């Protein structure tokens, strides 16, 4: 399939950026 | 005992009920219109 | 190759479910 | 002064006269008749 | 009736409900007669 | 818990309310009736009667197309 | 056929609902908690925590 | 005709019959 | 047009949220642990006003 | 400003904690905005000292940047007249300068100060957000319907030009 | 004591992290079977000849679908209502081509959800609760059964069951409207009231409770930490919420009894969903929504249109295009 | 006592219907909107704007009456009674669809007034204003659908008509022309609404089935007292039940009720964002990759492409009647249709 | 000028439940929007 | 409370915190200007809307 | 230029994954 | 079986200098290898 060439990078970042935001906040909690 | 007759509530009641009954009479009359 | 991206996001969601169930914060009465 | 201009200014005047300041007059009058007792 | 000077509230309720049922029946009857009846 | 006004059950179980309303309510009902049955509603709101949707010269839908002169347009539609 | 089938499917479902309602209530009443949890002997309070 | 008239008369008598029973029991003091 | 219509719509909620936080700052962490009779119907001639009845 | 956050300018000298005089700041910033608005209208847009603005023919064929004179009549309220934009900025800048001067000098009524929580910066945030979404609706509408500030040579034609066959006609 | 008694004590144990129960002994296998097959088929199933005209429809991700377009495709119209287990196919490839995965998944899923409802009752009994959460759950179960079982039965084919996919759901809905005018069906109107009102009442109840929270925190920490799990004290002021709401509309329209309020919250969406499930189940027998096409005639006898006629135009447009190669004869009866 | 404070006292009196300062905006505007809608659906036709009967006077019923949108020829004219179109002629104003902007505008200001009323009453009784914040959701929906969508389109004509079948028409129109079901923002709205209904049902049932035994009647409703300090149901038992049934459960009552607010409100807001997109025809109409593959590969069929075909059929068959001002003439032979049907 | 510790600084927290909720939200948003990102 | 030269210069601008005029002050004047602004907004909206047609121009790209 | 089609995503992840590892560890330090 | 707290668990630390060093290393590795990743 001829999909949008930015699809994979957009999807990966759309997930990864908030994932790492949450991960940081969770892990540092209690500091 | 011996409450006021006319109130803001009386007006809110009638503002709705009175046109409601008029409209219902109109729609009833509509029921017997023939084409 | 977009299929890989769909499978990845679906797997992430399911893994989150498993951890949220198995490794949840216990409700504690105190 | 066009017909639409005249009607716009009439709308201002009639909105005030019909809604804004019979309602203000009535509100003031009733608030000053039925007054809360402290 | 059972008490003088007032109507029982249930008598009023029955009468008003009968009137409401009647107006609804008239509207449903009108769905089959006159305008809007497909005939 | 009463804000001051007479309870509704009290009022609508009273004789005087019914002496007033056994007249007022039917009067409004029949006024609305007459409003319809005299044809006044058609003229007041411009709603077509069953014989005026189309005329002997306009057999199609009278769709307005004019941006400002709708009175003339409507009168020519009849 | 349409009238009969539709009406009887609807009645069958609502009687399944009624069965669920009454079976659950009959069980709860036989075991004596159809009126709510007794505060003194709330069963969950004597139960070990899940995790 | 008269079929709706006769129908409505039967319907109204029936409609009254039940509430009439209840009202008579309430007014004359029968058990309810 | 799309971006700005959407942003304006969301900024309406922002306005409502921050206006409410401004006007209700005193109860942001919750209502007073009293608050029994002031809300009771018919006790006061003016809703909230304790000096009225 | 992050590192050197604790400037004495920010602290109420009467008591000793940080305090902003929001009505006075409003007067200052409003006076400044009025100055800038007037200057933009009077010098940039007119070409008195500045380039002017993009103007074009009704069919988007000869658009170019030129000085624009203000239009002081009713035609200044025609959204497709750029002279209206120039006159707006001149007049609204003068109005803003005058309003800023008033707000630099007259303190709020006590009624208003309490009702609008004028000691609370969040009240400014609330009213600013309101003004901002008002402006955003306006700019989206003038972009969608077209006007002097949204010429078709720069942003393309509108949907309404196709609807009515404007160019076809 | 006995091995069987020990097993019984284990299955009915309230100490298991996930309650199993006797209904669970059916729920768990069937639900796992449906899930495993669903995942495998959604990812990798080959195309399915849903309409029975040798026009296979690609449902899986590997055959070019995205998440929105992917689906487990209903079994072939050639199968109709026939039981099509794996062992009735000459080959797995045949079973897949005719849409066997749909039947496997759907049958196991339906068994599982009925057992889920039974299990809800069972656990409430083991915990000494009242028994009627499962009654509320019978509303979604009824709707699911209508769309996956009852409608195909009335229509005579599992090919007409709702597909197991997003776009497939939309296709189901559009065709359903074209054929039954579900929008003009009062039971669907009641379902809409159920869901709109349920969301309204959810928002209202949540907002009134949140508004009347008792101050137990500071402006820095989340107000949620004001509630401690297992307290009897009420965390909000219901009398203040009643004061507010009875002044918002009027006094006698506001609940002050939390029990009646929560009964209403339960009952409204549940009843609405029951009604819309029954609507779908009866349109399964082609008792359709209201038909007011050409209800209004002028005096001469010409039809005057209403919004119902415009809706019918849309329905016809949907109808003439759907399953564009499947119809040989002028009336879409089957 | 200044006259302002005397007025404030009178407006804020404890009476059957609280008025407040917000009532000054709410009640007249709500009355105008409601009476306008009732008047239009009872007496007013859409013959000249849509070529449709839309009132009880013409034989329509509850399902088929509407205050229909105005004629497309007026663009986005506000259609004041005194405006250049009706020019003060009430009958003409009715005939051109002036009731639609009348109802829409008075309803928008009545909605504003109602949310102001929520704020005012919350302030007076001393609670947090989360009811107004929740009501912002319906406001977003009304603004986006009834104002923003038609303002993006050619005219008010394409706004939803205030009627049951009119709304259904709007719904089907959005499917056929915009493919609104495919829109991810509508999808989030659907999730919010269905989740709100779910939350409503499950919370009500959970509470009703974890009640404490606080009375002796089989009727458990009379074992509550609004002034009672203690919880009327067992949060602990509820949490254990749902943890063992579903795997997870609420343990914080405050979070539960906030979530019940958050879900449907967020859904309404997201769907409003989607509608703003549709106002500019910025649709999620197609998946280009599948379109290209189908255009090249005549064996590639998905449910997506089937839905596209349905939309094509709907547009071609509905447009001539739905847009009578356009004078669309589609000869029978150009209408798309499947075999034998 | 001197560098003084700012006394307005406060810890931030995200509890485990909030972590799971946010991670699920992000995952489901990704599921939803990836198809459109690919188009 | 660190002092700076610019801070000292600006100090009289940030010194009148909380000072108000007792009572209603200029609120009537404000209200009249609000009414005028609302009228102005209605005028330009109705012009843009083509519900207020003046002499001398057209709301059109040709002006 | 016709570059490798995985170049951008590989570069972004090659940087971002260790960046977020370090960020997490740093931020939670002192907990 | 019971779930007992594991006493072998220890905090992990990355000081600010280590953060800067690692971030620079990652950035310079990216600078180095991006051209080859693109080829
Ligand atoms: C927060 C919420 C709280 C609640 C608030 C509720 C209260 C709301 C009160 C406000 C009511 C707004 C009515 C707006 C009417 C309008 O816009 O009416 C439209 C008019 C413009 O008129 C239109 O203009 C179009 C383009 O015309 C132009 O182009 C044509 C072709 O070239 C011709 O040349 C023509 O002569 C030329 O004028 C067409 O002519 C249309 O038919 C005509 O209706 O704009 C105008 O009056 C004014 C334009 C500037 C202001 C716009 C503000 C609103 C914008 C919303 C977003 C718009 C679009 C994005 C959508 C998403
Ligand atoms: C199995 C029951 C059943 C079935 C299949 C039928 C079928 C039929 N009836 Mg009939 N009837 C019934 C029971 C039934 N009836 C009963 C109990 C009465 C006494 C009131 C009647 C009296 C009656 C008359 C006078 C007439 C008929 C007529 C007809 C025919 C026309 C149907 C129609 O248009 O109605 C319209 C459909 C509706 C009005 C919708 C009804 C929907 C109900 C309210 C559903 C309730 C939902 C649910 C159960 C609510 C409870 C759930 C709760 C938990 C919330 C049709 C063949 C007509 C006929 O053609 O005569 C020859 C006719 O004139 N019936
Ligand atoms: C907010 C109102 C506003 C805006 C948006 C503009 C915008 C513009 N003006 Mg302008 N103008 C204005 C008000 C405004 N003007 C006023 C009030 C006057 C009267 C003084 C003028 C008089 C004027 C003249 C005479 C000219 C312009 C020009 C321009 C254009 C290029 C300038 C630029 O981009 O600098 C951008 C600047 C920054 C982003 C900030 C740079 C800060 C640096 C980095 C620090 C320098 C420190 C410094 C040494 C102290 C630009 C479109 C020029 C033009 O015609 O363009 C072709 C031009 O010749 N204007
Ligand atoms: C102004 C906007 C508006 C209004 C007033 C309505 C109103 C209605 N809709 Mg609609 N709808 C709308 C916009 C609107 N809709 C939009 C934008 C969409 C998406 C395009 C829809 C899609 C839709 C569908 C698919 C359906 C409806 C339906 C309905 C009816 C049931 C409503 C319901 O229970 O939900 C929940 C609300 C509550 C549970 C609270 C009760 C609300 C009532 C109506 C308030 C009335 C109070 C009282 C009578 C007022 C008098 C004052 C009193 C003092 C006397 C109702 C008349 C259903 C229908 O058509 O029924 C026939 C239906 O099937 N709507
Ligand atoms: C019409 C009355 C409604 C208008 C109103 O605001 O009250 C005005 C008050 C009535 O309600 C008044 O109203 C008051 C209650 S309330 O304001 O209506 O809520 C009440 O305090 C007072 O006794 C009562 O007379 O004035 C009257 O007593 C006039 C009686 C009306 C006779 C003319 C017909
Ligand atoms: C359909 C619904 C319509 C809703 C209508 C609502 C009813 C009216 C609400 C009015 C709300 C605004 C009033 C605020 C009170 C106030 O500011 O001070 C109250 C003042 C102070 O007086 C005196 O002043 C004294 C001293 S002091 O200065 O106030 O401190 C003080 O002691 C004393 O109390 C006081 O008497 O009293 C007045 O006499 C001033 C009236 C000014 C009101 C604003 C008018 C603007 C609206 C006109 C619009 C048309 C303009 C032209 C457009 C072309
Ligand atoms: C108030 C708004 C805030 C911005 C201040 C704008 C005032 C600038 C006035 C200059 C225009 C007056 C003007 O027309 O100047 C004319 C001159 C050259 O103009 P031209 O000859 O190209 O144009 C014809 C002119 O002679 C007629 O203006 O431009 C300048 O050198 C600017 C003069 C002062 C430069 C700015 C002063 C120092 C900046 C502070
Ligand atoms: C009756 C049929 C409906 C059943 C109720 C559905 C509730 C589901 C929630 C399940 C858990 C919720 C739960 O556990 O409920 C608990 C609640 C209280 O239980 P109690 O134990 O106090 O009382 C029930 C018995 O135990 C003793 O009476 O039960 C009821 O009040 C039953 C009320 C029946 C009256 C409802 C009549 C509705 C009729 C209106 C329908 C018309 C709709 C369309 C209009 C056209
Ligand atoms: C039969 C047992 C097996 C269960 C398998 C089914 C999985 C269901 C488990 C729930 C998942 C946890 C999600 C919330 C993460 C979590 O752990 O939440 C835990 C949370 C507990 O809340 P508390 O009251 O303890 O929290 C209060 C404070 O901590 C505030 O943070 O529960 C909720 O918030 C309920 C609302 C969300 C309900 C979410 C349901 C979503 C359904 C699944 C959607 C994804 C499907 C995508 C497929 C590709
Ligand atoms: C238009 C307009 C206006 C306004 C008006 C108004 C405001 C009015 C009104 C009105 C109204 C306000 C009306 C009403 C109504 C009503 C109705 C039409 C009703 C009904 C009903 C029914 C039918 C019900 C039924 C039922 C049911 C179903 C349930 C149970 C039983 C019962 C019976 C209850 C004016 C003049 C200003 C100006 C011009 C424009
Ligand atoms: C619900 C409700 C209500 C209402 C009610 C109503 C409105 C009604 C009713 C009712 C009615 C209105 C009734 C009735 C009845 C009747 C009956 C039950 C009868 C009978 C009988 C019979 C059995 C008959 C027989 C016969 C035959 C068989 C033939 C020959 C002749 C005769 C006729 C004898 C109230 C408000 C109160 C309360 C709340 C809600
Ligand atoms: C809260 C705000 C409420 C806003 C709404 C309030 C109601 C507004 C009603 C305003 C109606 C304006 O109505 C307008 O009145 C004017 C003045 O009489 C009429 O004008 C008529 O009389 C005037 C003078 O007698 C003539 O100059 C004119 O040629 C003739 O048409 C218009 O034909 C009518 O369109
Ligand atoms: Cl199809
Ligand atoms: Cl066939
Ligand atoms: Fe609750």
């Amino acid at each position: 399939m001829q999909v949008n060439n930015l699809g994979f990078i957009a999807s990966i970042l759309f997930v990864l950026v908030p994932t790492v935001f949450l991960l940081i906040l969770f892990i540092q909690t209690g500091k | 005992v011996t409450y006021p007759i006319f109130t803001v509530r009386w007006l809110a009641v009638h503002t709705l009920a009175v046109p409601s009954v008029f409209f219902v009479g109109a729609i009833a009359a509509m029921q017997f219109i023939q084409r | 190759m977009e299929s890989v991206a769909y499978i990845l996001v679906l797997t992430m969601a399911l893994a989150v479910l498993f951890f949220a169930i198995a490794f949840r914060e216990p409700p504690r009465i105190e | 002064m066009t017909p639409s201009l005249a009607n716009f200014l009439w709308s201002l005047v009639l909105g005030a006269a019909i809604v804004l300041i019979p309602a203000t007059v009535g509100l003031i009058f009733i608030s000053q008749k039925d007054k809360i007792t402290r | 009736m059972f008490a003088e000077g007032r109507i029982p509230l249930w008598v009023v309720g029955v009468v008003a409900g009968i009137g409401a049922i009647g107006v609804l029946g008239l509207f449903f009857y009108g769905a089959y007669a006159g305008l809007g009846s497909s005939m | 818990g009463t804000t001051g006004e007479r309870p509704f059950s009290d009022i609508v179980t009273s004789i005087r309310y019914w002496v007033i309303h056994s007249i007022t309510i039917p009067m409004l009902f029949i006024a609305g009736w007459l409003f319809v049955s005299t044809g006044l509603a058609y003229d007041a709101f411009g709603t077509p009667r069953p014989d005026e949707y189309f005329t002997q010269t306009r057999q199609e839908l009278p769709i307005l197309q004019e941006r400002y002169d709708i009175n003339q347009e409507i009168q020519e539609f009849n | 056929r349409a009238w009969l089938a539709t009406s009887h499917f609807v009645l069958g479902f609502f009687f399944l609902v009624g069965h669920l309602w009454h079976a659950g209530r009959a069980r709860a009443a036989a075991a004596g908690f159809e009126k709510g949890i007794d505060r003194e002997t709330e069963p969950t309070l004597f139960m070990p925590d899940l995790d | 005709n008269l079929e709706p008239i006769f129908q409505l008369t039967f319907l109204g008598l029936i409609v009254l019959a039940g509430p009439a029973v209840v009202f008579v029991l309430a007014f004359r003091g029968g058990d309810l | 047009t799309f971006g700005h219509a959407v942003f304006a719509l969301l900024f309406f909620f922002g306005h409502i949220w921050h206006g409410s936080r401004t006007l209700f700052r005193d109860v942001f962490a919750g209502v007073d642990p009293g608050l029994e009779e002031q809300v009771e119907f018919g006790v006061f001639a003016k809703v909230g006003d304790l000096s009225t009845r | 400003h992050w590192v050197f956050w604790d400037l004495e300018l920010f602290v109420d000298p009467r008591t000793g904690e940080s305090a902003l005089d929001l009505p006075k700041m409003f007067g200052i910033h409003l006076f400044l905005s009025g100055l800038l608005c007037f200057g933009f209208g009077a010098f940039h847009l007119t070409g008195v000292w500045g380039p002017g603005m993009w103007v074009s023919d009704p069919y988007g064929l000869t658009g170019h940047v030129q000085p624009v004179a203000p239009e002081w009549g009713p035609a200044g309220f025609n959204p497709f007249n750029p002279g209206g934009v120039v006159a707006h900025h001149i007049a609204a800048g003068i109005v803003g300068i005058i309003a800023g001067l008033f707000h630099l000098t007259v303190r709020p009524p006590e009624r208003l100060y309490k009702a609008l929580r004028m000691g609370n910066i969040e009240t400014v945030l609330s009213s600013s957000i309101a003004a901002v979404f008002f402006a955003a609706f306006v700019v989206a509408g003038t972009m969608w319907y077209g006007n002097a500030t949204t010429p078709i040579e720069l942003f393309g034609p509108t949907r309404y030009q196709w609807d009515k066959g404007y160019f076809q006609e | 004591a006995s091995l069987w008694e020990q097993f019984c004590q284990w299955v009915t144990s309230t100490n298991n992290r996930i309650y199993v129960g006797w209904f669970g002994t059916l729920m768990i296998p069937t639900l796992l079977t449906a899930t495993t097959c669903f995942i495998i088929a959604f990812i990798a199933a080959p195309p399915v000849d849903i309409d029975g005209i040798r026009e296979p429809v690609a449902g899986s991700l590997l055959y070019g679908n995205n998440i929105i377009s992917g689906a487990v495709v209903p079994s072939s119209n050639a199968i109709g209502l026939h039981f099509y287990p794996i062992w009735e196919a000459a080959s797995l490839d045949e079973w897949l081509y005719n849409g066997g995965p749909y039947q496997l998944v759907v049958f196991h899923f339906l068994i599982g959800i009925f057992c889920y409802m039974g299990r809800q009752w069972e656990l409430s009994y083991r915990l000494g609760m009242r028994p009627w959460i499962c009654v509320a759950y019978s509303a979604p179960v009824s709707a699911a059964t209508a769309v996956f079982l009852i409608y195909p039965i009335g229509q005579g084919s599992f090919s007409d069951g709702m597909p197991l996919g997003i776009s497939g759901t939309f296709n189901f809905m559009i065709v359903f409207q074209a054929e039954h005018n579900i929008l003009m069906h009062p039971f669907h109107m009641l379902g809409v009231a159920g869901v709109f009102g349920g969301s309204l009442f959810s928002a209202m109840h949540g907002s009134l409770v949140t508004s009347s929270l008792v101050r137990e925190t500071t402006e820095v920490e989340s107000q949620n930490y004001g509630y401690k799990f297992g307290q009897e004290e009420e965390t909000y002021n219901i009398v203040a919420a009643h004061g507010y709401f009875g002044r918002l509309i009027f006094q006698y329209a506001s609940f002050n009894n939390s029990r009646s309020l929560h009964f209403f919250l339960g009952a409204w969406p549940v009843i609405g969903i029951w009604f819309t499930a029954m609507g779908v189940s009866t349109m399964a027998f082609n008792l359709n929504g209201f038909n007011f096409n050409q209800s209004i005639l002028d005096s001469q006898g010409r039809v005057i249109g209403t919004w119902a006629d415009v809706l019918n135009r849309a329905n016809i447009g949907f109808e003439v295009m759907h399953e564009r190669n499947a119809h040989n004869f002028p009336l879409d009866l089957a | 006592r200044g006259w302002f404070d005397v007025l404030d006292d009178w407006l804020k009196r404890d009476r059957f219907v609280f008025i407040g300062w917000s009532g000054l905006l709410l009640f007249p505007c709500a009355f105008m909107a409601l009476g306008g809608w009732l008047t239009g659906t009872t007496f007013v036709t859409s013959w000249y704007t849509h070529g449709l009967a839309s009132s009880y006077l013409e034989g329509a019923n509850f399902l088929t009456v509407a205050v229909s949108s105005p004629a497309d020829a007026f663009g986005h004219s506000l259609l004041f009674l005194w405006g250049p179109e009706a020019q003060g002629n009430l009958t003409r104003w009715f005939q051109i669809g002036g009731l639609w902007p009348f109802v829409a505008l008075h309803g928008a200001f009545g909605l504003i007034g109602f949310m102001l009323r929520q704020f005012e009453i919350s302030r007076l009784v001393g609670i947090r204003p989360y009811n107004a914040i929740a009501f912002s959701g319906p406001i977003a929906v009304f603004v986006s659908v009834f104002l923003m969508y038609p303002l993006g389109q050619s005219s008010w004509f394409f706004a939803p008509s205030f009627g049951v079948a009119g709304i259904f028409r709007f719904i089907l129109f959005l499917q056929g022309f915009h493919n609104w079901t495919l829109n991810p923002f509508h999808m989030m709205g659907v999730a919010g609404i269905l989740g709100g209904a779910l939350l409503c049902a499950i919370h009500g049932a959970t509470v009703e089935n974890t009640l404490f035994e606080d009375g002796e009647d089989s009727n458990t409703f009379r074992a509550f007292e609004p002034t009672q300090a203690e919880e009327t149901y067992s949060m602990v038992t509820a949490n254990r039940f749902w943890s063992q049934i579903f795997g997870i459960a609420f343990s914080n009552k405050r979070w539960l009720h906030f979530f019940m607010l958050f879900v449907p409100v967020t859904g309404l807001w997201m769907s409003s964002v989607g509608i703003v997109g549709l106002a500019l025809n910025l649709r999620a109409y197609d998946f280009v990759s599948q379109e290209l593959r189908a255009a090249e590969d005549p064996e590639f069929e998905t449910f997506y492409t089937k839905n596209i075909l349905l939309n094509e059929g709907m547009r071609a068959w509905m447009a001539p009647q739905d847009q009578p001002h356009e004078n669309f003439i589609f000869p029978e032979e150009v209408l798309p249709r499947g075999n034998a049907l | 000028m001197d560098r003084n510790s700012n006394p307005n600084r406060q810890p931030v927290e995200l509890n485990r439940t909030s972590l799971y909720l946010g991670l699920l939200l992000v995952a489901v948003l990704g599921i939803l929007f990836s198809s459109y990102f690919f188009n | 409370a660190q002092r700076t030269r610019l801070g000292d210069i600006l100090r009289p601008l940030n010194s009148e915190y909380g000072k108000v005029v007792p009572g209603w002050g200029t609120t009537p004047v404000m209200g009249v200007f609000m009414a005028l602004f609302l009228v102005f907004l209605l005028i330009i909206l109705q012009i843009y809307n083509s519900s207020l047609i003046l002499e001398g121009f057209s709301v059109d790209w040709a002006g």
